RNA sequence: AGAACCUUACCUGGUCUUGACAUCCACGGAAGUUUUCAGAGAUGAGAAUGUGCCUUCGGGAACCGUGAGACAGGUGCUGCAUGGCUGUCGUCAGCUCGUGUUGUGAAAUGUUGGGUUAAGUCCCGCAACGAGCGCAACCCUUAUCCUUUGUUGCCAGCGGUCCGGCCGGGAACUCAAAGGAGACUGCCAGUGAUAAACUGGAGGAAGGUGGGGAUGACGUCAAGUCAUCAUGGCCCUUACGACCAGGGCUACACACGUGCUACAAUGGCGCAUACAAAGAGAAGCGACCUCGCGAGAGCAAGCGGACCUCAUAAAGUGCGUCGUAGUCCGGAUUGGAGUCUGCAACUCGACUCCAUGAAGUCGGAAUCGCUAGUAAUCGUGGAUCAGAAUGCCACGGUGAAUACGU
């Protein structure tokens, strides 16, 4: 297994993305290009626009996401199934 | 067996350029001092390189490099101080540099 | 081709017995470069084959080099729109060899629980020609007398081989106009 | 070839002793095992985000001469094409064609 | 296009190497790249004069320029000022002050990039090539050496196909470790664009203009060379 | 005559220094025992068999050094240096032990591993097509 | 030659246009460094340290932010538009220069024959004469071995003594870097047209240019690089430039090229057991140390590497043990925990290690290197090197069948 080693990360980014998102609760989708970040409590119930390289797409930040990335809710690469190949395009 | 008193180590890149330094060195330690001994030949470190034989492709070609470097110790079992005098005072070379320092 | 006669390494007797006879044989019991092991496997191999007869531990391997011994080879050199075979009588060093490889070859498969006695079983077995080898002789053998009919593209050759001190007939071997 | 990731060499060298310098040891102190409850405390570690671009990993330099990327050699810092063109008209001290 | 070229095989016996300094492996990238600039900027200085070899070497706190030349006193200009300059930026890029002499000239009518220089300029100068690769060969053999190869490239008349021609005359080895001998490929610019040429110039099979050091290691130095072998 | 006649005992790029005298038939290999060089290794029968081989268990008295190679290696040659050592008791002996071997150096060398090949004669394996 | 971003070409997202980088001008700031806040970071705004260089004492360069030009910049296009460079044939054993002669000339001749070879090597010989290129050679290296050194090298003997040169000491001895020695079909014999040369003899490590490398003809193939770089033609220059970030080739329906290790018992299991070479360690590694299952942690003498360390070199050996059952071979996967390089380990990073435990029993079509230190096989170190080697380079362990014959 893989870990984040040692130090403490809250990431620069979603720090100050957070900050001025918690004092409405919640506002319009926060334009996010921070993949490296992790999920939080201070992100709980917030909804994270996670740029993917091509476009942003929405992450719902909600407490069984926290033990994740929002690189990972957020995809990347595109898988050809073979029911039949895949014909078509999907964004 | 002995321990070492003191280090005064020749390298260079041309091998019979040292051979050379060093005999002159040993020269001047005995002419300028009382206590010399003959130059021990010290082993030869080698490093090696690989390149490409064409700008582009020719997997099988390929081209090696090699480049080596000459150690020369000399091991004077005592130096006079007018003998370290005249070995900094009458060093000129370039295909060898001369350590004096220790460590 | 080849332009002059080029010749063939020797082999130096074995660091545990000072045996060329031995260290010919360990040399074909190698299995991924290990001589060292061949040897072990020789000698744990020729102990056991001293408990069965104590008059030499050589008893029954050099009775197996002779027995399982080919003499006869045939080869194959194709011909346009034929392969063909061809015999030739062999010249001892492949005689030898031939035999210290169907001796090991055969002893790999015999399943027993240690190599040495796989080895071992199959010399005591060879020794007395009743073992798995016997068959690889009378095969190799067979394939000479029956390959006596054929000719390096013949029909031409007949004419070619009479006007150059060669026989009215056939020569059933290699590399001759025949 | 390219300018680009050679211009990216040129700009970081300077971002490395601006940014860098004041992490240098800043991993060992408030992170591994000496940051045992001392410091590991966020607010100084927000602040390597500004060394990003000059993180030891992407410390890579390539070609001196040129910045040019891959197939790196740090003993000349020259690349394979590059070490043979200087090795070809013997520019470099001691270095030659293999025998032995 | 065959051969691993043909001059970098020779570098370790009877031909120097064309730079020769010591770093002791973490500094010699930093002292190869200077040695590199040194023979660039260097270069551009003394563009009007015309030179053969560029030899660059670093004692302790000391960097000495040799150059090779077509004559001596081409690159020492009026009143030394040229040299001078020559030598203020050859203090400017190295982390030493600097050294400069003129070699003594010898062969710079048969000399690699001087002789070079003379063939690549009847190219340069758009001449017929009817009767020039002949006189190129007819004027190294007027004055010395031993045999020449030319070959010479770039589209010969202004070609718009690939178009090579080439001349040997006398003896040239190619596979020889023993002597300097001179080869240069010469890279040039007209109308149409780059032109080359490749020039192997053979002097000589003995030639004593780098050689073995005077004395064998048992001879030299001191007088009473044996141990005590222990005895502290 | 000398205190130690000595046998070089080439084999294979590695040296069995052996110092050969009259005794009562020991052997002495870097200054200790079998036991010690040769443990729990085939190598001692190794180092017996050039003294069998010519009849002297008990008449040469030994002093062995050797380094570099594979242990099972280093006693091959020891088997090579015993004999080497062996020349004057007469002087047919060195002609007789040159005809079996035991005195000649294994003529074969190094073969450099090659540029632009995967070994010293390995070239690559392609199908390319 | 070491693909999270970098790298990276590709693609998208922010942001400016002399611009990442140079000279020159305009305007604020010295550059360098430290610091709060907004902003994803770029960027921007403010703060404190410093206030250098020159001076029309205004103000500028330097360098940075801003702006405009001349201009810088282009993995921009074209490899029948090129230069520089290299690959194929092939170690083919041939190819060419100078010159004559024979034909009207294109072109022959030599460059073809007999004998022989690594060889245009050498005996014989015709219109081929004269001569060069490849090969042959000098050359480096290795092997003994001659030779000098005598340590961080060695140690028949001697001392403390685990019998390690660590040290009192010792030179019988490798041994290391350097001059290099020896081997020439020259000797002798057989063969071969005298003969090159093949083989045998003998001393020596070795007889067949001693082993190994260097080593590659004129040059078609229009082979390939405008992406090392030179560079004309020739286009953008608010960009076919630049900062910053993220994402990718490491995708998955698969096939194929290659290498690795395996499919056993020649082995593996447990316990015990042995010796390497070569090189890396100046920015770096590092004994002992205390913590830790290990990795690693944090401290650190010490180093300059024939002293210390990477590194326990492995395969191989000892003993007892195992039977085709995918096992007692093989150990992949995956869950889980500890650890690491870095703001940051998710797809795409490394390492230790616990538990369970598959494919594969030598494989169709396809398919390659090798003449002997080779091939095969086993491990090591290094080059590169943020973090990652099955690969490349070299090294040492152990080390094969045969080459009749064309």
């Amino acid at each position: 297994p893989r870990s984040l080693k040692k130090g403490p990360f809250i990431d620069l980014h979603l720090l100050k993305k957070v900050e001025k998102a918690v004092e409405s609760g919640d506002k319009k989708p926060l334009r996010t290009w921070s993949r490296r970040s992790t999920i939080f409590p201070n992100m709980i119930g917030l909804t994270i626009a996670v740029h993917n390289g091509r476009q942003h797409v929405p992450v719902f930040v909600t407490d069984e996401m926290v033990g994740h990335k929002l690189g990972e809710f957020a995809p990347t690469r595109t898988y050809r199934g073979h029911a039949a190949d895949k014909k078509a395009k999907k964004k | 067996m002995q321990n070492q008193r003191i280090r005064i180590r020749l390298k260079a890149f041309d091998h019979r350029l040292i051979d050379q330094a060093t005999a002159e060195i040993v020269e001047t330690a005995k002419r300028t001092g009382a206590q010399v001994r003959g130059p021990i030949p010290l082993p030869t470190r080698k490093e090696r390189f690989t390149v490409l034989i064409s700008p582009h492709v020719n997997k099988d070609a390929r081209d090696q490099y090699e480049i080596r470097t000459h150690l020369r110790l000399v091991d004077i079992v005592e130096p006079t101080e007018k003998t370290v005098d005249a070995l900094m005072r009458l060093d000129l070379a370039a295909g060898v540099d001369v350590q004096i320092s220790l460590g | 081709p080849r332009r002059r006669v080029i010749g063939q390494r020797k082999i130096l007797p074995d660091p545990k017995f000072g045996s060329e006879l031995l260290a010919k044989f360990v040399n074909i019991l190698m299995v991924d470069g290990k001589k060292s092991t061949a040897e072990s496997i020789v000698y744990s191999a020729l102990e056991t084959l001293a408990q069965r007869s104590g008059k030499s531990e050589l008893e029954a391997f050099e009775v197996a080099l002779e027995n399982v011994r080919p003499t006869v080879e045939v080869k194959s050199r194709r011909v346009g729109g034929s392969t063909y075979q061809v015999p030739v009588e062999v010249r001892p060093v492949r005689r030898n060899a031939l035999a210290m490889r169907w001796i090991v070859e055969a002893a790999r498969k015999r399943g027993d629980k240690s190599m040495a006695l796989r080895l071992a079983n199959e010399l005591s077995d060879a020794a007395e020609n009743k073992g798995t080898a016997v068959k690889k002789r009378e095969d190799v053998h067979r394939m000479a007398e029956a390959n006596k009919a054929f000719a390096h593209y013949r029909w031409l050759s007949l004419r070619s081989f009479s006007h150059q001190a060669g026989a009215s007939s056939k020569q059933p071997a290699l590399g001759y106009l025949n | 070839a390219k300018q680009s990731m050679k211009a990216r060499e040129v700009k970081r060298v300077a971002l490395a002793d601006k940014y860098f310098a004041k992490r240098a040891e800043l991993k060992a102190i408030i992170s591994d095992v000496n940051a045992s409850d001392e410091d590991r405390w966020n607010a100084v570690l927000k602040l390597q985000t500004l060394p990003r671009d000059s993180s030891p990993s992407r410390q890579r330099n390539r070609c001196r001469q040129t910045g040019r990327p891959h197939g790196f050699l740090r003993k000349f810092g020259l690349s394979r094409i590059k070490v043979r063109e200087a090795a070809m008209r013997g520019e470099i001290p001691g270095l030659k064609k293999a025998s032995w | 296009g065959q051969k691993v070229h043909p001059n970098g095989i020779r570098l370790g016996i009877v031909k120097p190497w064309n730079s020769t300094w010591f770093a002791n492996t973490k500094e010699f990238a930093d002292n190869l790249d200077s040695d590199f600039k040194v023979r660039q900027y260097l270069t551009k200085e003394l563009a009007k004069a015309s030179v053969s070899r560029i030899v660059i070497e670093r004692p302790a706190k000391s960097i000495r320029v040799t150059i090779h030349t077509a004559r001596p006193g081409i690159v020492i200009g009026k009143k030394g000022e040229d040299v001078e300059k020559l030598r203020k930026v050859v203090a400017d890029i190295a982390g030493v002050p600097a050294q400069i002499n003129i070699a003594e000239v010898r062969k710079p009518e048969l000399d690699a990039k001087l002789v070079a220089d003379s063939i690549t300029s009847q190219l340069e100068r758009r001449v017929m090539f009817r009767r020039a690769m002949k006189r190129a060969v007819q004027n190294a053999m007027r004055l010395g050496a031993k045999g020449i190869k030319v070959e010479v490239s770039g589209r010969l008349g202004g070609a718009e196909i690939a178009r090579t021609e080439w001349y040997r005359e006398g003896r040239v080895p190619l596979h020889t470790l023993r002597a300097d001998i001179d080869y240069n490929t010469s890279e040039a610019h007209t109308t149409y664009g780059v032109i080359g040429v490749k020039v192997w110039i053979f002097k000589g099979e003995i030639l004593g203009g780098m050689a073995a050091v005077e004395q064998p290691e048992k001879p030299a130095a001191q007088p009473k060379k044996q141990q005590r072998k222990g005895r502290k | 005559a000398e205190n130690q006649y000595y046998g070089t005992g080439r084999r294979k790029s590695s040296a069995a220094r052996v110092f050969i005298k009259p005794g009562n038939g020991k052997i002495v290999i870097n200054q200790r025992s079998l036991e010690q060089y040769f443990g729990r290794e085939t190598a001692r029968m190794v180092v017996r068999q050039p003294l069998e081989l010519v009849d002297m268990v008990e008449k040469l008295d030994l002093y062995i050094t050797v380094k570099g190679g594979g242990i099972s290696g280093q006693a091959g040659a020891i088997r090579h240096g015993i004999t080497r050592a062996l020349m004057e008791y007469d002087e047919s002996l060195r002609s007789e032990l040159r005809k079996a071997g035991f005195v000649t150096r294994d003529a074969r060398q190094v073969e450099r591993k090659k540029v632009g090949l995967r070994k010293a004669r390995r070239r690559p394996q392609f199908s390319k097509r």
